[PDB]
């Protein structure tokens, strides 16, 4: 809660390989979800591969 | 994992038998046969299973040995 | 403080061979990895001093539209070939003749040019026409001069014939800017840098001395 | 203010209500990021009247969609105003142009 | 009427003009077209989408 | 790819007649790149590569 | 000869007005002017010291979204006036505090501001704010620091009394940098060129002293690679 330096370096840590699955909606077809692996960004917005 | 589902066949028994091999070396003590890298289980077995290590004939036998011991 | 900046940390220079090199700083401060990779590719690319081939004199061809008998490529592509030679000359000498005189059938390649011995050449495998008729022969006279950057031959426009002149050593510099973060500030940039040479040099030296002639470009200021 | 227009940004801005409009011609006694005080003209007085217009401005207040709502005074001290001027500019609104 | 307002404001009547790339100094190899808009920021912001 | 990734590589890929550069010879692609940051020759110079 | 270049020097400055100058790098070499050019175009808007307003304390205002009696603009108007002000602190301060009272009908503009003889003001018609009444007055006490860059008052990091504003401060004195290549006329040569700079500040920051920064940041961060090892 208090938002450390080490808490980041935990977090950072912790979704090295952690897939993360990102959904559109509507989801017409199995495309619709997939996977990715996270990159923390500073900002408030998700990032998506064109 | 191109590699991996090309030694195993199939991608469903290639991810059965690479969840049982990351259960066993992070709930178990097993240790991993590649160097860790600072990987996580999941991939750490999945590299195995890429350099022919570990099979599902493997680890059956391996199961089998320790039941017998 | 105003005035301090941060510094380059890691630096990582990886051979992939003794011409290709890639090296990478980081952290450097928002922008300029941009500009420090831009500075130094427009001087290795276009100032960077060098020896090359500049002019050739080929028996009996004229014009660079002629035609040659017994040689397989025409005399455009031995000019091609003629423009990726690797020459290093002797400091003091800017302009020097050799020649390269070969009878035969075969693959007349650099190997057999005979020069001063203030002139190496790096790449003696290089191939620089083929021969087909056995009483076919090339007597040529080229020469090395030694100059800054890439200057081709319309720009320099007697049965002289003129070679594009690559008098910088860089045959391809490529820069790329990732994110790199120290503490929490994330907006820092690494720069990589992938580098190749045609041999006289290797890449870290070019790096070098691109950076050194920057840098004494602005003595006056600092 | 946009700088292209349709000429209709004015009609909007003192229709909607968010502006402070004069009612009456006059000169502007007293101005302040709070209160304007005019001066009625004498031709526009009612028989008996004190002859003050005040108009007291809405100051960060909070709206429907959680949005300030403020109002600026657009005058100065001494200059004529006629009926219909605006006075005080409301949110998004420049000099009685919807902005 | 365009064309002559860019003309009293001494400024090409095609209404393109030559940029230069912040990154390298160099010129873009076509005009580009540069002018005002109107711009608003509607109230869909990312603080109270997160 | 779509929008802005195949108009870039339609625009590289274009073809003009008697731009700067034309008939020359390159060694390969690195020469190319070469000729094009030393603005000796245009994206769309026709030549010849080896 | 080919190995050796010629070093630019400065050569000219020109003074159109206090927040606009033109300076004169002469000679250079071949395809050096639009390198340098650049370089210290990109280094001079991104990275110049300056002084900016940082905190500001009015008497009678416990928060910018107020009023005070006699004044036509509200105190985030005054504030929004105040990031405008241009103020040299002399060198080996960083941190300095300035004092505005003022009474009376008028404009109250940054000529007003009492200093202590070591913080200049460039700008001593700008209008900070307007008092529309005899009776009116206004006490300010304004805090001017030394930085480097934007930083927004959100990524100060954090006791700090209620009355105290924050205000955003964007350090750096440069707004506006342009770079020409022309030809110059050295000796027989004609590949030589002349690099001429305008540069469009805030009027704190000298043409000539900023030219020198900026070189010297650059020639600071190309020493890692005039000495290229592995670290």
């Amino acid at each position: 809660e208090r938002e450390e330096a080490v808490v980041w370096d935990i977090l950072d840590e912790v979704i090295r390989e952690h897939p993360v699955l990102l959904n559109r909606a509507p989801t017409l077809h199995r495309l619709g979800i997939q996977a990715f692996e996270p990159v923390l960004i500073e900002g408030k917005a998700i990032q998506l591969h064109p | 994992v191109q590699d991996a589902v090309e030694k195993i066949g199939n991608r469903f028994d290639l991810v059965l038998v690479a969840a049982r091999r990351a259960r066993q070396m992070q709930s178990g003590g097993k240790d991993a046969l590649v160097p860790e890298e600072n990987d996580k289980p999941t991939v750490i077995a999945l590299r195995e299973i890429e350099e022919g290590l570990i099979t599902k004939d493997v680890l059956d036998a391996r199961e089998r040995q320790e039941q017998q011991e | 403080s105003v005035t301090e900046f941060l510094k380059p940390r890691l630096v990582d220079i990886e051979q992939i061979s003794t011409t290709h090199a890639k090296v990478t700083l980081e952290p450097l401060e928002r922008g300029f990895g941009h500009t420090l990779g831009n500075a130094l590719r427009r001087i290795l690319l276009s100032s960077m001093p060098g020896c090359a081939v500049t002019e050739v004199e080929i028996e009996g061809v004229l014009h660079e539209y002629s035609t040659k008998e017994g040689v397989q490529e025409d005399i455009l592509e031995i000019l091609l070939n003629l423009k990726g030679l690797a020459v290093r000359v002797a400091e003091g000498k800017d302009e020097v003749f050799i020649t390269l005189n070969k009878s035969g059938s075969g693959p007349v390649v650099a190997g057999d040019i005979t020069h001063d011995g203030d002139v190496e050449i790096v790449n003696p495998e290089h191939v620089i026409c083929h021969l087909t008729s056995d009483n076919a022969a090339i007597a040529m006279r080229i020469k090395v001069e030694r100059g800054r950057g890439y200057v081709p031959a319309s720009a320099r426009i007697i049965g002289r014939l003129l070679v594009d002149a690559t008098f910088s050593p860089v045959d391809k510099i490529a820069y790329s800017v990732e994110a790199a973060r120290v503490e929490q500030r994330t907006d820092l940039d690494k720069l990589v840098i992938d580098m190749e040479t045609n041999g006289t040099l290797e890449p870290e030296e070019a790096i070098r001395r691109a950076a050194t002639i920057l840098a004494e470009q602005l003595d006056a200021f600092v | 203010k946009p700088l292209v227009g349709t000429g209709i940004e004015r009609n909007v801005a003192v229709d909607s209500g968010v502006t402070a409009v004069a009612k009456r011609g006059g000169v502007i006694q007293s101005v302040d990021a709070s209160r304007i005080v005019v001066k009625v003209n004498e031709e526009e007085l009612i028989p008996g009247e004190a002859g003050i217009d005040i108009y007291n401005l809405t100051k960060y207040t909070r709206s429907n969609q959680n949005t300030c709502i403020n109002q600026r005074p657009c005058v100065m001290p001494g200059e004529p105003v006629a009926r219909g001027d605006v006075l005080a500019d409301g949110p998004s609104t420049d000099l009685g142009e919807l902005a | 009427s365009i064309k002559a307002m860019l003309e009293l404001a001494d400024l090409p009547a095609s209404g393109q003009l030559t940029l230069f790339d912040g990154r390298t100094g160099d010129a873009f190899e076509r005009p580009v077209t540069v002018g005002y808009m109107y711009m608003l920021k509607l109230n869909h912001l990312v603080d109270d989408k997160m | 790819p779509s929008q802005d990734v195949v108009l870039g590589l339609y625009y590289m890929t274009r073809e003009k007649i008697n731009a700067k550069g034309e008939g020359m010879y390159l060694t390969g692609p690195a020469e190319a790149e070469k000729a094009y940051r030393t603005k000796t020759a245009e994206l769309h110079a026709r030549v010849k590569v080896r």
